[PDB]
């Protein structure tokens, strides 16, 4: 499969092949460095409304380089988001709690801006009033498949100094079998 | 006579001591559905109004709330003055157990109001919210600035010109407030906040998330304005954009822990402006899931405060919620109808589950709290109030029946058939300390375990949906096989329930104090005004009041005391 | 006259019905029988409220709001037990055998059973047994049949027959097996058969171009406009959805087009959302068609045009005022040149001053039906705008009228008004080249050719008054025709004369200003009214300018090398070969237009202009009046990379480009305020509408209904996150629903009707001071003509007698509704409803050809011998040749022309 | 046309007032007698079957009453009658009187219908034998069984 | 996440369009869902069926935006929409959210199984003549002898 490439919100990507295929002591020690940042996953739980205290029930920046935006995406608390962002160290990853962090999530209007999206990137999203906390685990799941297959630079002074992000073939097309193979369910008068 | 009967409340002896005061001109009394007596004052007679309720035999002790309105799209104006804009002082009495309306009209040109703050101190924020949402100005008012816009926005929010969709997102703005934020301390001006002017140190201290600056002497706090509005999720104003319908979801995520209790109050208002009165099994149904979300609060707050010094209890009430209704945090299942399915065929399985096995719980919850002695040390004495710093201040949760004030709402004013379940409300004594505050809802949480018990007891076998034609949604298999039931399914989705022009008012008793739906209808199918007080909002308004002169664990051991949510305050 | 509701004093009308008395109140009475256009009869009893006889009384007894007249002492009573209840049971007895289909009904929101179904707050049955059912019928392209819908109050019909004077709606069938429809299958043949989707109450009658992707009201953006079909202008609401215009629906205004609209306006938007429009502007180098942005085109427009030596503008009658003066500005006013024949120019110049300086009154549309004897003079009004025809039929029923009001029964009742008259109908005196749809009705249809037609005119006011002009030559089995309709318009109290540009010649213009000039002359109240071709046709005469002649001759003489047609196919006012020449030889050809043209190949730069849906602009009337058109929706706003702007905005942006060498994009009130300035008899277009910075309370009127579905996923298909909304700084609409609907607002244009508990087209009465009348808060549209002082002379130049001559033909006119429209026969759904290509002929005349009905002949004008079937008219006159006029390769100013070598193929 | 009447009103003149104040009407004064062995129900069954398939199609509550009228005669006939038809016949007839339809083609329709209900009402009463039935289960759908 | 959590029947997780017994969308291509969405985030639009039906011609959800809270499951007239138990969501591109006609009709009946919508319809349809759904008379010809 083919990747995107970000080197130095408005920037701009372009979709290329990874660059392993083109030396073996480097590709298994990228999989190494790979499966290091995919199992041990540090998350800082930003406090907001009405998905924070959800996944309660599932520490400090800048050892935790991973951001799960829970709530609403208010004006004023968005320089905090984005502040929040550039305190953490690369590499970093956004997970996206409810609607209300990936679109304007049933508030549309004035103090509310509509999603992350907008402000800082987001590897991973998770749709509707407040999910599960197993929905935020196999997000956990995706975003570890998502870490476990990708090609960053290994250090800044030697190798290429660009990201690699794969792009993953969407959950709906996977899931798309086991969906629509869906006959029967049960009623909604019992429990 | 119906309780949705539109009544001129002129049999009520406080508009005949109005009468004898200042006249029988000068104020025009409004007949509503809001079940309260609303009386239109002049601007200029407004003080000497307040200062004759306030000097009664039994005075009009607590202003309840206090908001503007934007008359100027208001078509259906009969008996009205004419307005502009409007400014509305809701007030209440508990030793006559009634509440009165104050409505001032205002033009375009002059939108100057008296201030209110030096008859009722907690009249401070509202009158910041009246001067932020709508263009409304209070003259000799201390720090009269935006409560929950930042002071960098242009508009006014509730204004019925101002658009209430999201703008284009400009990345240039974001960075101009970032940049604000990293200056915030260095160009910090303490005039605009309210502060007087070497020991003062002035500090941003970062349930929800926010902002309280702090002026320190040394570790000793001696003035903190609470920085609020940054949960700010416009309810109101998307209560003038969604229907009567649609409106649902959006009453359940101002308070996220209450929910079901909160959207308790505006369906019970759209159904006095409706003229519905719902059965008895609707009632029922909506006094055990108001009394079921009513204990989950409970128990979060109490796990909450008793952490720093619960997960199968609040799971298991999710998975009864989860069976009854959809999902757990926000069920969005009461209709105007009443509610939107019926009860499933396993539901007194559950409950009985519930109700067999959370006493042992209870006494394992009095056990830990009665020796505590390190916690009972911690939280005696702080934060120290009896009746008048809480009469004055809103103060309407726990704290008010703390201060020994008998006044709740399910038995001063009873709704949806409370007056059926037997039920003695707890009441401190003196003191509203933390303490009494925690046993207090402790106690409550066992009265609404046995108006559980109650409710699994006699369960009325009637409709879950009442048979007036304006319950939106009709029943779903009517719908499915008869012409007219679809007919009123169809326009009571589509466009919305056409509900005639009146204006009505419910008032709550909430998981953390008394909540209430104010709402002003124009005859269309949306709202032409939606109100709603909150209980948090007066309670974080009196952090001033109470902490000053102590230290900054114990103004955060207050907060944690205080049951206040974020989202709930800035709606 | 007062009335008592409920105990509460209300100052009426006296002379109307109780029923619109309280609707004009505000007040809510369920009603399905009656209408405000169409009288009051009792097909439903709906409209029940519970009359008293004194203050102090308590039985009552129920009557019918409709049919109880508002006389000074009534106290009635609308919301007590009685009445709700019966009106309750009323609703269920229709709801008794009504289908379970109104998610996949074409009506939906806008039903007015499900609004009157909700008002009466009836939502449980007890109706346990069957219900009924009835076969559909065909009713042709338009109109989508749904019979079990039906609650049989009768209103259809009673439009139709009554009110449209149509032969085909009917009812048929008994007690409960009633039916309304045709006796068989086939297209309703009348001109106003559209007016019955919204007529209908129920989804019976439904609109099959609609029906065809299809979305509910609240998920259409409206907007006011005005119809680009013809000269006469109507309101109307075009609605679209996800890109393209969906439905056009009426838009009242009290002057013109009060409720109906014809087929043609109705049913002629398809030509907006063809897929072959030009979305982006196209240069041609040798044979690559590139597509640039807006500010490239303008670049190397204004490159080539200041390369040029000399620049000139071909305007278009279709196009707006704002575009046409944009165009006069682009190019200089000494090199300027209407885009219309020289003929038809002057036939329009001469209408217009018989207009504006003719000192006779010009009726509006709605008080076209006042009149009491209407002469058509050379014009098909039924065919080429069949609203005034309408306005004709309605005032032919003022006979009717008036003699009803002789007897003092009420005028709202209109069945005895029916039974009283019994074909008493008002003088209406039509002249064709062949038979009309309005003979049925006609006191006399004279059936001549055009010059014939034009002789009788002068004759008719030469015997209204001596100082006109003889006529020599009349037969006395003709004059006393003339003798007929001269006493037929001396005595009556306001005459009517309608003419047109549409008759091809000059004279039936100047007869029918003598025969005006004669009847006031006499001290009579009378209107002329004439229907011109086009939409702004009367704009573009009021601008003036050159001939396409003169700007065809600019062309191939060689002293213009740069040519901007402006919306223009150029082909239908002038030959199409003398065109392509003239184009070829061109150096630079532009064409700044929104359909494709067959001018756009070879021509060196395509502008991709914007219709009525998507551009703001101005449109004269026929009558005169200015109104103003206002843009439906952004084409920006779905696939984005086209621009589509106004055309107005591309001719001010390339003159700007041209002179600063800079691009602006400028607003529509700078262009108002610049031909107000410029043009003196055109500054009365800035009072039709107000500015951009107009506001009611602060804030803007909304195009959209306030519950407008799918705002976050409606473009999620291609970009997930939602763009912000179009911002219109041209006018005073928002493209969003943050504006201002309301009923009781202080403005004279509406986008859509819609009333909390009034989601039908029925909504309209919420938003008049009193309902069939004039909009509250006034009118769309200011008239900007002034009746002079003094009229004109008496037209001396009377023609002569038609002689047939050997070896050529007269070309007579037919302009049919569905097909003589350039904009029309664009439209996918008008091309099953035009008729096939055909040519007219005498039974004289064929039987000398010796070519039998139905076979190919071979005709050749400008050296091409083309071949139409023939058919035989009974109708014309020997020596003429009838042709449909409009139609593809038959240009509209082939009327009047000469033919040759009819030879049969 | 007019309405039924029993033994002690054969005693009244046949006049107009004499009949009017007897809560009945002469009309053509021809008498119509129906005896014992002759079921009520039938015989006002065959009177709204003809007063349904006879009426013209102008207004509605003609239109949409008499056969309602028919279907309930027809249920009360075959023994399939469900509580609340007599009282669904009251309302009609209340609502078919004079004024509330277009002519008088209604209330002499209905007010045989009304003597029936007033006099003979036990056979009426003995024509309802199955419950109210009017919707059908959906099977996914809880219904709103009502108390 | 090994053990699957249990989940009752009126559960508000995954949107799914549901067909009728006889094998066809439900989905009448109206738009009482797409209104009745506080948020928004239904878009749809009508095809017909050359002999009867509507359907959907496309069927989009921007599940980015949509709360799960069961308005337009409630607002169905033909129990198209559903609301299933399963709860297994969430993407890498918010893009890929929007989930459209194929990613949610599914080849069976849900949680109502045996309604169907055509069946109380009075529309012609393919299989159904007209006078042929439930408590619906044959249509009587307007030219018909009986009076
Ligand atoms: S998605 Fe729902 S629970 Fe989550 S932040 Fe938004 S409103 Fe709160
Ligand atoms: S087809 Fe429509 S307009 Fe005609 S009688 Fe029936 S409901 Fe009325
Ligand atoms: S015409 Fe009206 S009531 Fe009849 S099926 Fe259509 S929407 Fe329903
Ligand atoms: S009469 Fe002319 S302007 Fe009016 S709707 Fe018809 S085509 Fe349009
Ligand atoms: S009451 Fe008379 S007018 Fe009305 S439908 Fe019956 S027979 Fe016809
Ligand atoms: S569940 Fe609610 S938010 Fe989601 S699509 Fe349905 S109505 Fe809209
Ligand atoms: S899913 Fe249901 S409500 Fe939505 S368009 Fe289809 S049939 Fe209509
Ligand atoms: S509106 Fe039909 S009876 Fe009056
Ligand atoms: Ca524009």
């Amino acid at each position: 499969m083919d990747y995107t490439l970000t080197r130095i919100p408005l920037q701009k990507q372009e979709i290329v092949t990874d660059p392993l295929e083109q030396n073996v002591f480097m590709g298994k020690l990228n999989d190494m460095v790979n499966w290091g940042r995919k199992n041990s996953i540090w998350p800082y739980n930003f406090g907001l409304s009405c998905c924070y205290v959800e996944m309660v029930t599932s520490a400090s920046p800048r050892q935790a380089d991973l951001m799960v935006v829970a709530g609403t995406c208010f004006t004023k608390m968005a320089p905090v988001i984005q502040r929040l962002y550039d305190q953490m160290l690369e590499p970093k990853w956004v997970i996206s709690m409810g609607a209300c962090a990936n679109s304007g999530g049933m508030y549309d209007i004035y103090s509310v801006v509509q999603g992350v999206d907008k402000f800082i990137p987001v590897d991973v999203y998770i749709p509707g009033c407040p999910p599960r906390p197993e929905a935020y685990m196999q997000a956990l799941m995706l975003l570890q498949e998502s870490i476990g297959k990708e090609r960053r630079p290994l250090s800044w002074v030697v190798g290429d100094q660009g990201v690699y992000r794969a792009n993953m073939q969407s959950e709906r097309e996977r899931k798309r079998g086991e969906r629509i193979a869906v006959t029967n369910l049960r009623t909604p008068d019992e429990i | 006579e119906p309780a949705w009967q539109t009544r001129d409340h002129l049999d009520d002896p406080v508009i005949g001591e109005l009468r004898n005061r200042f006249g029988p001109d000068a104020f025009t009394v409004q007949a509503t559905r809001t079940g309260v007596p609303v009386v239109w004052i002049k601007r200029e007679q407004l003080l000497e109004v307040g200062d004759f309720l306030k000097k009664l035999p039994k005075p009009y002790v607590m202003l309840f709330d206090l908001h503007g309105m934007d008359e100027r799209l208001r078509t259906h104006r009969e008996g009205l003055p004419a307005a502009d804009f409007s400014v509305f002082y809701h007030l209440i009495s508990i030793d006559r157990n009634r509440d009165i309306m104050l409505k001032v009209a205002l033009a375009e040109n002059d939108l100057h109001v008296p201030t209110f703050t030096k008859l009722f101190p907690n009249a401070n924020w509202y009158e910041r919210e009246t001067w932020d949402l709508f263009g409304i100005t209070f003259d000799g008012h201390p720090n009269l600035r935006r409560i929950m816009m930042p002071q960098t926005w242009k508009g006014h929010p509730l204004r019925k010109d101002y658009p209430a969709r999201a703008t284009e997102f400009s990345p240039f703005e974001l960075t101009k407030a970032k940049q604000d934020l990293e200056m915030e301390a260095l160009t910090f001006k303490p005039e605009e906040w309210g502060m007087k002017r070497e020991d003062f140190m002035f500090l941003n201290l970062g349930h929800g998330a926010f902002r309280i600056v702090l002026q320190l002497d040394g570790e000793e706090i001696v003035d903190c304005v609470p920085d609020i509005g940054y949960h700010h999720r416009g309810a109101e104003k998307m209560g003038e954009r969604q229907s009567w319908h649609s409106y649902i979801p959006y009453t359940d995520r101002i308070e996220y822990l209450g929910g079901c209790v909160n959207e308790m109050p505006y369906v019970l208002a759209v159904e006095k402006l409706a003229g519905i009165t719902v059965p008895d099994r609707v009632n029922v149904i909506r006094v055990m899931l108001s009394e079921l979300f009513r204990i989950n609060s409970h128990l979060l707050y109490i796990s909450t405060f008793i952490q720093d010094v619960a997960f199968t209890d609040r799971q298991k009430i999710y998975d009864l919620v989860e069976a009854i209704t959809g999902f757990r945090m926000h069920p969005a299942w009461f209709r105007i109808g009443g509610v939107a399915h019926d009860l499933p065929r396993g539901w007194d399985r559950l409950l009985r589950e519930f109700l067999d096995w959370m006493p042992k719980r209870l006494a394992s919850y009095e056990k830990a709290a009665l020796q505590n002695t390190i916690l009972k040390g911690r939280s005696q004495g702080v934060a120290a109030y009896g009746a008048k710093e809480a009469l004055e201040w809103g103060t309407t949760g726990a704290g008010l029946r703390a201060t020994g004030i008998d006044f709740d709402v399910r038995k001063a004013r009873p709704y949806s058939g409370y007056e059926n379940f037997d039920f003695e409300i707890p009441v401190g004594g003196g003191v509203s300390d933390c303490y009494t505050r925690v046993m207090l809802k402790v106690e409550e949480l066992r009265q609404s375990l046995r108006i559980l018990e109650q409710c699994l007891n006699n369960m009325p076998e009637g409709p879950f949906k009442a048979d007036h034609p304006l319950t939106t949604p009709p029943p779903k298999e009517r719908t499915l096989q008869h012409i007219e039931t679809l007919i009123t399914h169809f326009l009571q989705v589509s466009w919305g329930p056409v509900m005639p022009a009146n204006e009505s008012f419910q008032m709550i008793e909430a998981t953390k104090g008394i909540n209430s739906y104010y709402l002003t209808s124009d005859g269309s199918t949306m709202s032409y005004r939606t109100r709603i007080r909150t209980p948090s909002y007066a309670h974080l308004q009196q952090i001033p009041a109470a902490i000053r002169g102590s230290l900054v664990s114990d103004l955060i051991v207050y907060l944690g005391s205080i049951d206040f949510v974020m989202s709930d305050v800035d709606r | 006259a007062t009335i008592h509701v409920d105990g509460k004093e209300y100052e009426v009308n006296g002379a109307d019905n109780l029923l619109e008395a309280c609707l004009s109140l505000g007040l809510d009475i369920p009603y399905f029988c009656w209408h405000p256009a169409l009288g009051s009869v009792g097909a439903c009893r709906q409209c029940a409220v519970k009359q008293y006889q004194n203050a102090e009384d308590t039985r009552g007894r129920l009557v019918m709001s409709c049919m109880t007249p508002a006389s000074d002492g009534t106290f009635i009573s609308i919301d007590d037990e009685e009445a709700k209840q019966f009106r309750e049971s009323v609703v269920e007895w229709l709801m008794t055998n009504h289908p379970h289909d109104c998610p996949v009904c074409e009506e939906g929101g806008n039903c007015h059973l499900q609004d009157m179904t909700v008002m009466t707050g009836h939502s449980f049955r007890r109706y346990r047994f069957t219900k009924r059912t009835h076969r559909n019928q065909d009713l042709g392209p338009f109109i989508s049949h749904e019979m079990n819908r039906c609650i049989a109050c009768y209103r259809c019909v009673r439009y139709y027959k009554d009110y449209a004077g149509g032969t085909d709606l009917g009812v048929y069938g008994a007690h409960d097996n009633v039916y309304f429809g045709r006796p068989e299958d086939g297209t309703l043949e009348s001109e106003f058969s559209g007016n019955l989707v919204e007529i209908c109450p129920t989804g019976v009658f439904t609109d099959k171009t609609h029906s065809e992707r299809y979305n509910r009201k609240w998920d259409m953006q409206f907007a006011p406009s005005i119809c680009q079909q013809c000269s006469i202008g109507c309101n109307i609401s075009p609605g679209e959805r996800y890109g393209e215009l969906r439905r056009i629906e009426n838009r009242y205004n009290g002057t013109v087009n009060h409720y109906f609209l014809c087929d043609r306006g109705r049913f002629g938007y398809g030509y907006v959302n063809l897929k072959d429009r030009p979305r982006q502007p196209v240069q041609r180098r040798g044979d690559d068609f590139i597509t640039l942005n807006a500010e490239q085109a303008m670049q190397g427009a204004a490159d080539i045009l200041r390369q040029s030596k000399k620049v000139i503008g071909i305007g278009s009658p279709r196009a707006s005022v704002e575009s046409n003066f944009a165009l006069r500005e682009l190019v200089g006013e000494e090199n300027f040149y209407t885009g219309i024949a020289h003929g038809e120019q002057e036939r329009l110049q001469l209408a217009l001053k018989v207009l504006r300086e003719g000192g006779i009154y010009t009726p509006a549309l709605r008080e076209i039906e006042s009149y009491d004897a209407v002469l058509v003079l050379g014009e098909d009004v039924t065919q080429t705008g069949a609203r005034v025809a309408l306005a004709v039929r309605q005032a032919v029923k003022g006979k009717a009228r008036e003699m009803a009001a002789a007897q003092k029964v009420a005028d709202w009742q209109i069945a005895a008004i029916l039974n009283i008259g019994q074909r008493a109908k008002h003088p209406l005196f039509v002249t064709n080249v062949d038979d009309t749809r309005l003979d049925d009705i006609a006191a006399w249809t004279y059936r001549a050719p055009v010059e014939d037609q034009a002789r009788l005119g002068f004759a008719i006011a030469h015997a209204l008054d001596n100082s006109a002009p003889a006529v020599d030559g009349i037969e006395p089995e003709l004059q006393s025709k003339i003798d007929v309709i001269v006493q037929a318009l001396a005595g009556a109290k306001k005459p009517l004369i309608i003419s047109g540009t549409n008759a091809g010649s000059l004279e039936v213009i100047q007869a029918a200003a003598n025969v005006a000039k004669a009847l006031k002359g006499r001290g009579a109240d009378v209107g002329i009214t004439m229907i011109a071709r086009s939409v702004n046709s009367m704009g573009l005469g009021i601008m003036g300018g050159g001939s396409l002649e003169e700007a065809l001759t600019e062309l191939e003489t060689g002293r213009a090398d740069a040519v901007v047609v402006l919306e223009n196919d150029l082909h239908r006012h002038a030959s199409a070969t003398r065109v392509n020449a003239a184009l070829a030889k061109a150096p630079l050809v532009m064409v700044v237009d929104h359909q494709r043209t067959a001018i756009m190949e070879n021509a060196h730069l395509v502008l991709s202009a914007a219709s009525f849906a998507e551009s703001d602009g101005t449109v004269i009337n026929n009558e005169g009046r200015a109104q103003r058109f206002f843009q439906v929706y952004d084409p920006a706003y779905y696939d984005s990379k086209t621009v589509m702007l106004e055309s107005w905005r591309w001719l001010h942006s390339l003159h700007s480009t041209l002179l600063s060498r800079e691009v602006d994009w400028t607003q529509l009130d700078h262009v108002i305020d610049a031909v107000v300035a410029k043009i003196p008899e055109l500054a009365g277009i800035k009072d039709a509408a107000p500015d951009a910075t107009f506001r009611i309370r602060g804030q803007k009127l909304a195009r959209e209904p306030h519950r407008y579905s799918g705002r976050t996923a409606m473009r999620a298909n291609i970009s997930v996150h939602e763009p912000r909304q179009p911002q219109d700084i041209d006018t005073m609409f928002t493209f969003s629903m943050e504006g201002n609907n309301q009923p009781t607002a202080h403005r004279s244009q509406v986008p859509f009707a819609w009333a909390p508990g009034w989601n039908s087209p029925q909504a309209w009465n919420k938003f008049q001071d009193e309902v069939g009348g004039k909009l509250r808060f006034g009118d769309p549209g200011v008239r900007l003509f002034e009746t002079s002082e003094n009229g004109l002379d008496y037209f001396t130049s009377v023609p002569a007698r038609f002689q047939p001559q050997d070896g050529k033909w007269r070309i007579a006119p037919y302009y049919h509704l569905f097909g003589s429209d350039e904009l029309s026969q664009r439209a996918p759904v008008f091309q099953s409803r035009m008729p096939q290509p055909y040519i007219k002929l005498n039974p004289a005349d064929a039987a000398k050809l010796g070519v039998n009905a139905g076979t190919r002949v071979s005709f050749s004008y400008d050296g091409n011998t083309v071949t139409l079937p023939v058919e035989i008219a009974e109708g014309l006159t020997a020596g003429q040749v009838g042709l449909p006029m409009g139609m593809s390769g038959i240009a509209p100013v082939l009327a009047g022309a000469h033919l040759e070598d009819l030879k049969e193929a | 046309g007019t309405d039924f009447l029993t033994e002690a009103h054969l005693d009244l003149p046949m006049e107009f007032e004499s009949i009017g104040k007897a809560g009945s009407r002469l009309g053509t004064a021809l008498a119509m007698a129906v005896d014992h062995e002759i079921n009520m129900v039938s015989l006002v069954r065959n009177l709204e079957e003809f007063f349904a398939r006879e009426s013209c199609g102008w207004c509605t509550p003609c239109r949409d009453g008499l056969p309602w009228s028919v279907k309930i005669l027809r249920a009360l006939e075959r023994g399939e009658g469900q509580p609340g038809d007599i009282e669904t016949l009251e309302q009609l007839c209340r609502f078919l009187g004079p004024g509330k339809t277009f002519c008088a083609h209604a209330p002499g329709a209905v007010e045989p219908l009304q003597s029936a209900i007033k006099y003979f009402r036990e056979e009426f009463e003995a024509g309802i034998k199955q419950p109210f039935s009017n919707t059908h289960l959906i099977n996914g759908i809880q219904p709103n069984l009502l108390k | 996440p090994e053990e699957p959590v249990y989940l009752p029947p009126r559960y508000r997780g995954r949107i799914v369009l549901t067909r009728d017994p006889d094998g066809e969308e439900r989905c009448v291509a109206c738009n009482l869902c797409a209104v009745a969405c506080p948020v928004g985030c239904i878009s749809l639009q009508k095809a017909e069926t050359k002999d009867g039906r509507w359907y959907p011609e496309f069927f989009r959800i921007n599940f980015s935006r949509c709360i799960f809270c069961g308005l337009c499951e409630e607002a169905c007239p033909t129990t198209a929409i559903q609301l299933t138990p399963d709860f297994e969501m969430g993407e890498y591109k918010r893009q890929d959210l929007v989930y459209e006609k194929e990613d949610l009709l599914i080849s069976g009946p849900g949680k109502y199984p045996e309604y169907n919508f055509y069946r109380m319809a009075g529309m012609a349809i393919d299989g159904k003549d007209k006078g042929e759904a439930e408590n619906e008379a044959k249509p009587i010809d307007v030219k018909s002898l009986l009076p």
